[PDB]
DNA sequence: TTTCTCGTTCAGCTTTAATACAATAAGTTGGAATTCTAAAAAAGCATTGCTTATCAATTTGTTGCAACGAACAGGTCACTATCAGTCAAAATATTGAT
């Protein structure tokens, strides 16, 4: 070219130059233009050096102890962009798709821009374990699973031949979400006086019906017919009818009695509405339930319970109250694996055995 | 994991004089820069040399 | 370069040391690694063939130790799987083999047999008999039975913290086996009069005893009785199996499960009329 | 959780002197700055020395 | 980990002149081939003088 | 003197329980930022004899600050020659048939 080397680029990276005004500008290998970035020297070079994370521009790579096997191909950061175009055609609910994007985004700021047959299993483990040392173990499991299905679909499109991610293991969580007893229940309901009125009503309604907080904010006064409570879960899709004759003596809460309270005080189209006579979100209900938790002053071991824990407390109560098969059909749950993993205590209460 | 200027020069293809090691930092010939912490640079576990020319 | 099998097994042990597991557990794997050392030559992992792996494996299967072959095969496989993660090799030549199915040959214990052993434990100290009745009345494991202190008993209860699983239960001091003639209360008080120590089951010197000596001396009274079985003679741990088998026909099945420390469910059924 | 003057310096890349660390505190070379409690200083968990100078 | 030109030739059986050894470098007569550090070449401890033709 | 006496850890084995493998669908929990709203602060209300500002027409000292004329960036296009990329030149190695 006209200017191969100079006494100005002599202290600058391949991209980025310096004008006659002491200013610096970084070139663009897509049009041949540039933008002015920096007035200093050690700043423009320390800025036009991370985009420079990809001089492929000479240099190759090799760690301590390893083999060789390569040839030629294309980028990969782009594959993460084409993978998102495939997931949007798999027909997924509008909530699960977002869960995947968040993970793919973490993969972006985790692994270096690199071809696909370059990212070795060791590189994926360095990033994976990085989240484990931070405590986030449940995250590393989802990030690994997602990054695993991405390469699987990649191999099915003539790009890769192996799945290095399948080589590394996945973290094993322990679920440190403490449960909620019946005694701590009244302790929170008593401190829910400073909070709105719909909170206490939806708090008892969430323990008398044992439904999800999401479907709890979807019930209307038209879903009640002949004394039944037609509820259509959105998560699974199961359909059940809850009788308005239920009752919890362990807390002294009647089903019908609780329902009527939401018809006078609250009032509206939905069973649980706001002070403005409007339906609330599933993130605001469990939100205020937290305030009464912290304001209480009680202490636990691990992670404080939640509004969803009310569903668990509801199941444990109905167990000893009536039967076991009763606290299974009401929760809109089937199978025979979670019915037991939802009755446990997880280091809280001793499993006392009685003469029976 | 961050190392010192002495510990870093010990884990390279060829250990040179401390003077030369300090020179590379000043000339910005290592990704990423050491960043002076008090009165002694702190290399990154992945900070390798690059070398320029004209 | 830096390859070879042994060199890896040394960097592999440290990896398991950070896995965060029980002490005895980590030792079990180490004993398996040492066996692999004297079972396979010292050469690069990419050189080890599936034949040599099965040649050593089957060698332990023919000797009669089929159970050991399963763990050694399951452990050696994990080493390679973690080796590939580091970028050492590319394939796990251990996933091509097949674990030998082993059937448990440790005979069970009956009511008649237990009575024959308890009486034969006369020559034995005065704590074995107490350990027998206790292990059958509580149906607990020998490991926790030795870590039981008199402070655990609270208002007619028996707080027991299982070491193996970690389950927490409380056995009331009102139980009684209706087949051998043993009472929980009468058994505990019999230990406070005879033994007399900090732990429910102590030695003649009023000091706690190891869980390896409780079942050790039990063996002596087993071969001294003169009873023949089919396979491998039952052990002290069988008292736990005999305990449940009795309580299932003495009270209920849901009671035996809660006594042992189980949570989930996991011979001659009757064909009802309906 | 707040670490002390000694505890914080005992977790840095290179442990220094107690008087030295005290100097940074006065030179605001500690971001974020420690909090006065009793007679000693309490640093933050993610507290790290910085350079407030642009040559 | 590596060995200098002199430290490598000194271990040889017939230590030739520096120039001659430097010539076996440009003629790729040494495999595994040596890498250039700054002004000197650091061969491998197992590097041998492969004399072909 | 000499003999009777028990608990440990080691090591090659065997056995008892929980967690499997993945894609799918949310749920939780610390804030961030816009907008409703009660809480505060400044101002209108309220009024009269007495005090102070209202301002022309024109001379003279004063000054804020736009009006420009250069210099230092600020940002985009061209200088100047071969990189950047892909096809043909020129004749036989290699492959196909006699």
């Amino acid at each position: 070219m006209g200017r191969r080397r100079s006494h100005e680029r002599r202290d600058l990276p391949p991209n980025l130059y310096i004008r006659n005004n002491g200013y610096y500008c970084y070139r663009d290998p897509r049009t041949g233009k540039e933008f002015g970035l920096g007035r200093d020297r050690r700043i423009a070079i320390t800025e036009a050096i991370q985009a420079n994370i990809e001089l492929f521009s000479g240099h190759k790579h090799k760690p301590l102890t390893a083999r060789i096997n390569s040839d030629n191909s294309v980028t990969l950061h782009s594959w993460l962009d084409r993978y998102e175009k495939i997931l949007a055609s798999r027909g997924i609910k509008q909530k699960t798709l977002i869960n995947y994007m968040s993970k793919i985004k973490a993969i972006r700021r985790g692994l270096p821009d690199a071809p696909l047959e370059d990212i070795t299993t060791k590189e994926i483990a360095a990033m994976l374990n990085g989240y484990i040392d931070e405590g986030k173990a449940a995250s590393a499991k989802l990030i690994r699973s997602t990054l695993s299905d991405a390469f699987r679909e990649a191999i099915a499109e003539g790009h890769i031949t192996t799945n290095h991610v399948a080589a590394t293991r996945a973290a094993k969580s322990e679920v440190r979400r403490s449960r909620l007893t019946a005694d701590e229940y009244l302790k929170i309901y008593q401190a829910a006086e400073s909070s709105p009125c719909w909170l206490r009503l939806a708090m008892e309604l969430a323990v008398v019906t044992g439904q999800r907080v999401g479907d709890l904010c979807e019930m209307k006064w038209s879903d009640i017919v002949d004394g039944y409570l037609y509820v259509e879960q959105s998560k699974t899709g199961v359909k059940i009818a809850i009788p308005t004759a239920l009752h919890i003596d362990a807390l002294g809460i009647s089903m019908k009695e609780t329902l009527d309270k939401c018809k006078e005080i609250l009032g509206g189209e939905t069973i649980i509405a706001s002070t403005r006579r409007e339906p609330l979100s599933s993130g605001t209900v469990s939100r205020y339930f937290m305030r009464a938790r912290k304001a209480s002053g009680l202490s636990f071991e691990g992670d404080p319970p939640t509004f969803h824990e009310l569903r668990s407390l509801s199941a444990r109560l109905y167990e000893k109250q009536i039967s076991d098969k009763f606290a299974q059909h009401l929760l809109g749950h089937k199978s025979d694996t979670m019915a037991s993993q939802y009755r446990d205590d997880r280091g809280r209460e001793w499993d006392k055995i009685e003469i029976k | 994991m961050y190392l010192t200027l002495q510990e870093w020069n010990a884990r390279q293809r060829r250990p040179r004089s401390l003077e030369t090691v300090r020179r590379w930092v000043r000339e910005s010939r290592i990704f990423p820069p050491p960043v002076k912490d008090g009165r002694e640079y702190l290399f990154h576990e992945s900070a390798v040399k690059v070398d320029l020319n004209r």
